């Protein structure tokens, strides 16, 4: 045994159901919101600093770029919250853990996330 | 225990995550309800809302819950996708420091206004 | 009734290599064993062994046991019991393999087998070319052997009476050794161990000379106890010296 | 360096003894292993390396057949209350002597004699003088004292008992050496440098009761391979 | 040159507290003898003296003494290393462990700590080899400096961490044996031992004082063994 | 665990000590760098430096790290040099109370300026 | 551990309860001593007493000790008189949230005056 | 066994290498800095109290006695930090754990501690 | 086994000594003080709010109802503290754990609690 | 039950002085009538987890006995937040004890030993 054996882990060849997409996007959104908490904390500190600081924070938020970042943060956090509440319901026992029920819950979570993302976009904009 | 996570066992981390998640959902509900009904937003109403004791206490509690939840979740993610020991330890240390700074800054901001 | 008595299926007066080896063998077979010793079980003279265990393991090169038996018989001047030498040379490999299994650190060859070094007096094909059937550690073969035997004794939870001095054997009226009276060096008391098997492993007695390589604890206590009990000593007129 | 002999035992460890006719018989209850046991696996010269194998194999054997030996020996009667003191009389005499001679000097003289007359080079009248000096030093040792008489970890008493055993072993070795009239293996006298096989191809035995010497036949019949006939010692 | 010693005397039978008795012994200037020879020549005059000595070479670990402050072996320490101009030669027992007699100390705690680590091989039983287990020469080299422990206590009886908590702290020799048996490629149950010595008292009580290596007679390094044990604990339980 | 120290096992205390030590070294570096370049020091510059959010947040984080590190180290020292149980327990309680008071006073001072 | 209480084992909870109880007894002693000797009480003396650093730091430390003690005691009481798992978990979560809010409000009040 | 056995623990007769001096002084400095944290916290509270409080803190620091205490605290903390970083390097594996390497690191730490103590003394003074 | 067996747990038929009354009342007072901490925290926040807030808190405390609630809270907390210190003394070993000693300590705690309750009532009133 | 390792075996019945035996009085006379456990609210609320006054009395009796040399094993065994510390000194067992025992003192000694070891 001079060299260790290989391992087929080419994710480009494997296939995943919608239930795995849900969890992977949930983790991605978790990290995204982990960073967004600090971003929003800085922005809120700037705002609450003083009247001129509030004006500066408003000017920053008025940026098209900043608008896009804020909308993305809102959408990621909404998706994370929805999928996490779905996971907690499945854990406690308010949703059957069958493949069919899993895909149904995933699609419902996706639609509700799209809804919440639009609703928050009309706000940030 | 793993001597490096903000937990004690599987059940401990499970219950902590779930409780802090419920708390953070309540906080998000409160914040969205405010931002929605606020209508026109000016420095006046901004300061009037973030000057109440309930709002600041709620924000601090949400920051604490976020500290706990993010620590647990990031420890999990790092243990999943970081094999090297030194790199994972440094990343988790940076994350925990960032979260403690999150809490301390939330304070320094809420008791400032 | 005036002296404390301790009942044991067997009493091994000595903790040296052979001593604790036989003690562990007896214990594993479901027999109470009292392993006495003048000093700590890992302080016996066998700790100063460095040459190694001679055996025809066949690891280094290919050979048989009868070559080793011929070598032994020729080196013994044809005085040793041929049957005992044959039995020892035939059982050597299995004994050393079980020893290795015990956990003795043995020098390893390239293929991961026990190491053996060509030592003098070993001949091939009953006096042919050199042999290399000397299994041993780098330079602490007896050291490691005694320490691994003590570790095995500890694992098996052997009843050891450390630093107890065996005073003298004790036989019944019929003439069968009923046990042995010994002394607790630390406290200074005296106690008689009663066992149906009084094994002796005191070891060497080179201290009877003005210059020796044996430890200070080599005083031939066992030979003296046997001579006092009435057992004869054989081949005492032959001692291996070094100039 | 090494003691080539000791307590003659079988392949299992049981110590042997002859009684009134020179026939072997197993001393009930008594066993022996290691260097102390004279299993006759090294003869007149031990080969470096065979000591550890001897120890391991023969100890494992003695431990394996202990049940068989206890069954063979049958039930053994208990020991009488007088046996404990028939054995402890040595320690008692050692403790009682407050005016005896100096044990360290006795040991020094014994070692001087044994190293001057009972070493690689031995002689006839030299060994006779050695035997006489050993007799004298033994009669002396019979009076040695025990200066320190403490109770907690008294190394002086252990040393005195070790000196007793050393004197016994030295007397036995000197008798054995002065007995064998030959030059075999380590044993090499100066008045008989010829290794004879017609009468000295056998083990030596020391009867301690009468302090006598005797001969014993060497088992030259293996089980799995034909025996090896004696030959001429090679360089 | 008359050698003057101050030896630690104590007898539980007739005494009340340990003392330090003075002794004198001349020696030929030609040769230089080890401390064991002087102790023997002094006990020849005062039989009351008590000290352990078995091998006389320094391979068994019997006469472990505390000479002039530092722990060592009386048999492999010449009189030059201890003899100084206008200063006595003190011979005290090993610190920490109880005292039984003149110079012999009760080494029960040392052996107890040694046993607490289960110092022996542990093989499950599956995949048994046809003969003696096969480990390459590097796996064997991984064991050097870890199995030569003669168990003389000169390392543990010189560590303050041992004095303060002998029962809990395993000691340098115990940790050396633990690492020796953990790294050996023959035992396949390393996780059990790792969980066994993952206590806040068993291993991590070492502060790299590095006194064992300084006093080690056999030239070992228990500090590196404890460091490797800490590294393995971090790798597993972190 | 020992049920009386701010730790979980050997690895837990080890990692906590090392992390808080790195943090406190960073804090000491910051403080020495300020005190060195400050040149002439007056109430004006003193208040200007301890009025920034970064400085106060950093001081609070350093106080927390000091709490943790000192608890661990003092528990170790007490277990080393205090055999009596009641005395050791009282001393460790006093130390932990002193450290929590350290943190609370650091706060009461930083949010005061 | 039980993965749901602010403790580690029996000894941990025991020592924590006893220490926080001693601390809270000291706090009650201080408060009663003040309220007794205060004589006539007006806004003036009220603010003068709750404006000192010692008083506010002491109140915050007492609030922390109350957090710990109440968590332990209420977990015990709930485990004693609540068999259902979900109900007990929700009640303990509510209690812990109420205690953390107690501490945060004590702060928001002490750094306000 | 009426009385327990004695134990030779006369530290006045034992000898320690420089590596043990390093650790003992590290622990001493750890406790010293544990107390110095509270001392400096009190002094900083006094300073940040108000302008008159700052003047009072400056007057206190102007005391020869207070100067000596501050210099000692600085030196102890510097020694502790240096020896602790050395210990952490030895742990992580940036320094060999041989007796020679240990003594070398101890001497280097001592020299760097003297340097830092002087550097901080020129500051406090 | 169609139905599980019954269990006699009719507390109306069992009898308890004074030592059990002590512990049950201690737990009751513990919960009562758990709620009283929050009540008093709210009241103290109102007081420290501002002069008008202090006047409002004083007016609230001037209520007969509020007076009764405050006196009850004080009495419960005093009883809890006394019984808890007694329990801690019994634990540490300052009080014998015999039935007689237990009843003695219970009666002493009851009398001291009555004393403290009166003393606090003269205060709140 | 007793737990003796096996090493240092005595020549006969283990030797414990009269004081080591007096240390056992009031701890082995339990007739197991349940009159103590069936009178403790801590038993009613959690019988499976809580060990009970008689159980704790037996535990202390076997912990203090100088014949068993494995006290640390038992101590770690009953170091749970439910096994031992559920006793609030209600002192009802002693009040109802027919054999005139005091499980309260036994539980107190167990708590003291747990504090001495695990603290
Ligand atoms: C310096 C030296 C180097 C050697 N090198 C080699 C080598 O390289 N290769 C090789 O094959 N052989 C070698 N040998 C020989 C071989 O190692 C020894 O013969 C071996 O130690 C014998 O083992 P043993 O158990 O019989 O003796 P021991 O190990 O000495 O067994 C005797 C034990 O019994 C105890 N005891 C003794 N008397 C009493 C008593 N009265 N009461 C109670 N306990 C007692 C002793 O304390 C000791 O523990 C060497 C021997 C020496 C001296
Ligand atoms: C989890 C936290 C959930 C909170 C979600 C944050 C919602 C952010 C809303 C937003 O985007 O504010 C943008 C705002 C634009 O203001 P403007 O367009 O001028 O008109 C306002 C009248 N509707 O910009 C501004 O006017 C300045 C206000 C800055 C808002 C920062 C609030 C941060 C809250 C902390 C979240 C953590
Ligand atoms: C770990 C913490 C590391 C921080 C080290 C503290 C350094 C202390 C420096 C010092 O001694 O300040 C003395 C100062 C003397 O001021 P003065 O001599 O008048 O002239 C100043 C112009 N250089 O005195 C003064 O002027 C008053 C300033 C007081 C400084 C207190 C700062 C405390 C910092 C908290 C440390 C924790
Ligand atoms: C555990 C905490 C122990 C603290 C015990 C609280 C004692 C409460 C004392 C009280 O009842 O205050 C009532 C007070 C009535 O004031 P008044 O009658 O007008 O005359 C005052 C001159 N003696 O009412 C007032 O004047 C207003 C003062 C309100 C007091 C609130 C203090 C809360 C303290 C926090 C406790 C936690
Ligand atoms: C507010 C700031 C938050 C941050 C910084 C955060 C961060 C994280 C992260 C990084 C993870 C790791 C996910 C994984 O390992 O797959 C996680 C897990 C989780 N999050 Fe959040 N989160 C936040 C809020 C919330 C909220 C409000 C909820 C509401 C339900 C929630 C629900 C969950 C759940 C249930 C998990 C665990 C699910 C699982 O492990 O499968 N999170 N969090
Ligand atoms: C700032 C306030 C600090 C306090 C109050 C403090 C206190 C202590 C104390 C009392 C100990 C016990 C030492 C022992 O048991 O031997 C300790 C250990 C330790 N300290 Fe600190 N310390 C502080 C800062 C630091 C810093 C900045 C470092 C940077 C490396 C550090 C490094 C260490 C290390 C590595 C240990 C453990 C070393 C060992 O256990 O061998 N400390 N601390
Ligand atoms: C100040 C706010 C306090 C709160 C909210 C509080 C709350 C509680 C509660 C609910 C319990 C449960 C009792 C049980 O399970 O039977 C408890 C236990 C206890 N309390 Fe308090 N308590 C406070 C103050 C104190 C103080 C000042 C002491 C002083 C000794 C104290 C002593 C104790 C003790 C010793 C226990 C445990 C006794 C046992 O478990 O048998 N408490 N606490
Ligand atoms: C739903 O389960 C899945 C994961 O989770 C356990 C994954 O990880 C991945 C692969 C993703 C990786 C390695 C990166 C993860 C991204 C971040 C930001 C950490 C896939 C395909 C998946 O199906
Ligand atoms: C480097 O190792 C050492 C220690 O540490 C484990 C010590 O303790 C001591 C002795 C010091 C004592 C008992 C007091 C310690 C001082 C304080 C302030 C706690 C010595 C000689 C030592 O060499
Ligand atoms: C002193 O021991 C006792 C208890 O404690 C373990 C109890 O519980 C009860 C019964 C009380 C119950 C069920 C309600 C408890 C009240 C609250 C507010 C939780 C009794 C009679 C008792 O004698
Ligand atoms: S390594 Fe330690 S225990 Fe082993 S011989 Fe050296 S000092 Fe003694
Ligand atoms: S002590 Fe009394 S009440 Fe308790 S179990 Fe024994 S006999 Fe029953
Ligand atoms: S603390 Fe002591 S045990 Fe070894 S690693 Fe350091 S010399
Ligand atoms: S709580 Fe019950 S079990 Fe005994 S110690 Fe008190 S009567
Ligand atoms: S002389 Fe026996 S160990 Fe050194
Ligand atoms: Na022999």
């Amino acid at each position: 045994v001079k060299k260790q054996r290989p391992v087929n882990l080419d994710l480009q060849t494997i296939r995943f159901p919608i239930t795995a997409i849900a969890s992977i996007l949930h983790r991605v959104s978790g990290v995204i919101t982990f960073v967004a908490v600090g971003i929003l904390l800085w922005l809120l500190g700037t705002s609450l600093s003083s009247p001129e600081g509030f004006e500066q924070a408003s000017a920053i938020m008025g940026s098209f770029f900043v608008k896009f970042i804020m909308w993305g943060i809102l959408t990621a956090l909404a998706y994370h919250v929805v999928v996490g509440i779905r996971h907690m319901m499945m854990d406690f026992g308010y949703l059957e853990e069958t493949f069919e029920a899993g895909k149904r819950s995933a699609k419902i979570s996706f639609v509700i996330t799209v809804v919440l993302s639009l609703l928050a976009g009309v706000l940030v904009w | 225990s793993n001597a490096s996570a903000l937990g004690r066992n599987g059940v401990h981390d499970f219950i902590l995550v779930r409780a802090t998640a419920i708390v953070l959902t309540l906080y998000i509900i409160y914040m969205v309800g405010f931002f929605a009904t606020s209508g026109e937003l000016t420095y006046e109403v901004w300061i009037g809302f973030f000057a109440s004791a309930f709002t600041k206490v709620f924000t601090l509690l949400a920051l604490f819950s976020i500290l706990i939840h993010a620590w647990i979740g990031m420890w999990q993610v790092l243990t999943d996708y970081v094999k090297p020991l030194a790199l994972r330890l440094m990343l988790q240390l940076v994350i925990v420091v960032a979260l403690v700074v999150y809490v301390i800054y939330g304070f320094v901001v809420v008791w400032g206004v | 009734m005036k002296l404390p008595v301790r009942e044991f299926d067997a009493v091994v007066i000595g903790a040296g290599g052979a001593g604790m080896r036989a003690a562990l063998q007896i214990s594993q077979s479901g027999q109470t064993c009292a392993l006495l010793s003048k000093v700590f079980p890992t302080r016996s003279h066998t700790v100063s062994a460095q040459g190694g265990i001679t055996v025809a393991l066949g690891n280094t090169h290919e050979d048989n046991w009868e070559w080793h038996m011929y070598d032994t018989v020729k080196g013994s001047d044809y005085i040793g019991d041929q049957d005992a030498i044959e039995y020892m040379c035939k059982t050597g490999p299995e004994a050393i393999l079980e020893l290795e299994h015990m956990g003795l650190p043995f020098s390893r060859l390239d293929d991961g087998r026990i190491y053996q070094r060509p030592f003098g007096g070993q001949s091939k094909n009953f006096g042919g070319e050199q042999a290399a059937r000397t299994a041993a550690a780098a330079d602490r073969t007896g050291h490691a052997l005694l320490h691994t035997l003590y570790q095995q004794n500890l694992k098996n939870h052997t009843t050891i009476f450390s630093e107890w001095y065996a005073l003298d054997l004790v036989k019944n009226q019929d003439g069968a050794v009923v046990g042995c009276t010994a002394l607790c060096i630390e406290t200074g008391e005296v106690v008689y161990f009663k066992a149906r098997a009084t094994v002796l492993a005191t070891g060497g007695a080179g201290r009877i000379y003005q210059s020796t390589t044996n430890a200070h604890i080599n005083t031939g206590d066992g030979v003296g106890m046997a001579i006092r009990a009435g057992v004869p000593v054989q081949d005492m007129e032959m001692w291996q010296f070094h100039p | 360096h090494y003691m080539m002999g000791g307590i003659p035992t079988k392949v299992t460890g049981q110590a042997l003894t002859v009684n009134e006719k020179g026939e072997d018989v197993v001393v009930p209850g008594l066993f022996a292993v290691g260097e102390i046991a004279c299993v006759s696996v090294h003869g007149a010269n031990r080969l470096g390396g065979n000591s550890l194998l001897d120890l391991v194999v023969f100890g494992r054997a003695a431990g394996l057949h202990l049940q068989e030996s206890i069954a063979e020996q049958g039930a053994l009667r208990d020991a009488s209350e007088s046996d404990v003191e028939a054995s402890l009389d040595r320690l008692n005499r050692w403790n009682n002597n407050r005016n005896g001679e100096d044990p360290v000097a006795i040991r020094k003289a014994l070692q001087e004699c044994m190293q001057h007359n009972f070493s690689v080079f031995r002689e006839g009248d030299a060994m006779a003088k050695g035997l006489e000096q050993l007799k004298v030093i033994r009669e002396r040792l019979k009076n040695a004292r025990l200066d320190d008489t403490s109770s907690e970890f008294n190394t002086q008493r252990v040393e005195c008992l070790e000196l007793d055993n050393l004197m016994e072993t030295a007397y036995a070795t000197a008798v054995s050496a002065n007995f064998r009239t030959e030059s075999r293996g380590a044993h090499s006298r100066f008045d008989f440098p010829d290794r004879d096989d017609e009468n000295w191809l056998c083990h030596s035995l020391y009867l301690p009761e009468s302090e006598s010497m005797t001969r014993r036949s060497v088992n030259m019949e293996p089980k799995l391979r034909p025996a090896f006939p004696p030959k001429i010692r090679t360089y | 040159m008359r050698l003057e010693f101050s030896i630690y005397r104590y007898n539980p039978d007739v005494d009340d507290a340990p003392r330090m008795q003075d002794y004198t012994l001349e020696a030929d200037e030609g040769r230089d003898m080890m401390l064991l020879d002087a102790l023997i020549q002094l006990k020849e005059k005062d039989p009351s003296l008590s000290f352990r000595r078995s091998c006389r070479e320094g391979v068994c670990g019997s006469d472990g003494l505390n000479m002039n402050g530092k722990n060592g072996l009386a048999c492999i320490t010449p009189i030059s290393a201890l003899n100084q101009p206008g200063k006595k030669i003190v011979i005290r027992p090993l610190p920490g462990l109880p005292v039984i007699r003149d110079l012999v100390v009760d080494m029960g705690q040392f052996y107890a700590q040694y046993e607490k680590i289960k110092p022996y091989l542990l093989n499950n039983g599956q995949n048994p080899p046809a003969r003696e287990h096969l480990q390459m020469p590097e796996q064997r080299e991984k064991l050097d400096g870890l199995y030569e422990c003669i168990l003389c206590a000169c390392c543990s009886t010189s560590c303050p961490s041992f004095w303060w908590n002998p029962d809990k702290f395993i000691g340098p020799a115990g940790l050396l044996a633990a690492y020796r048996f953990l790294i050996d490629s023959r035992d396949t149950e390393t996780d059990s031992r790792l969980d066994g010595l993952s206590d806040a008292f068993s291993v991590f009580r070492c502060h790299s004082i590095m006194n064992c290596v300084s006093v080690c007679p056999k030239g070992l390094n228990p500090t590196r063994a404890i460091g490797h044990i800490k590294s393995m604990l971090l790798q597993r339980n972190a």
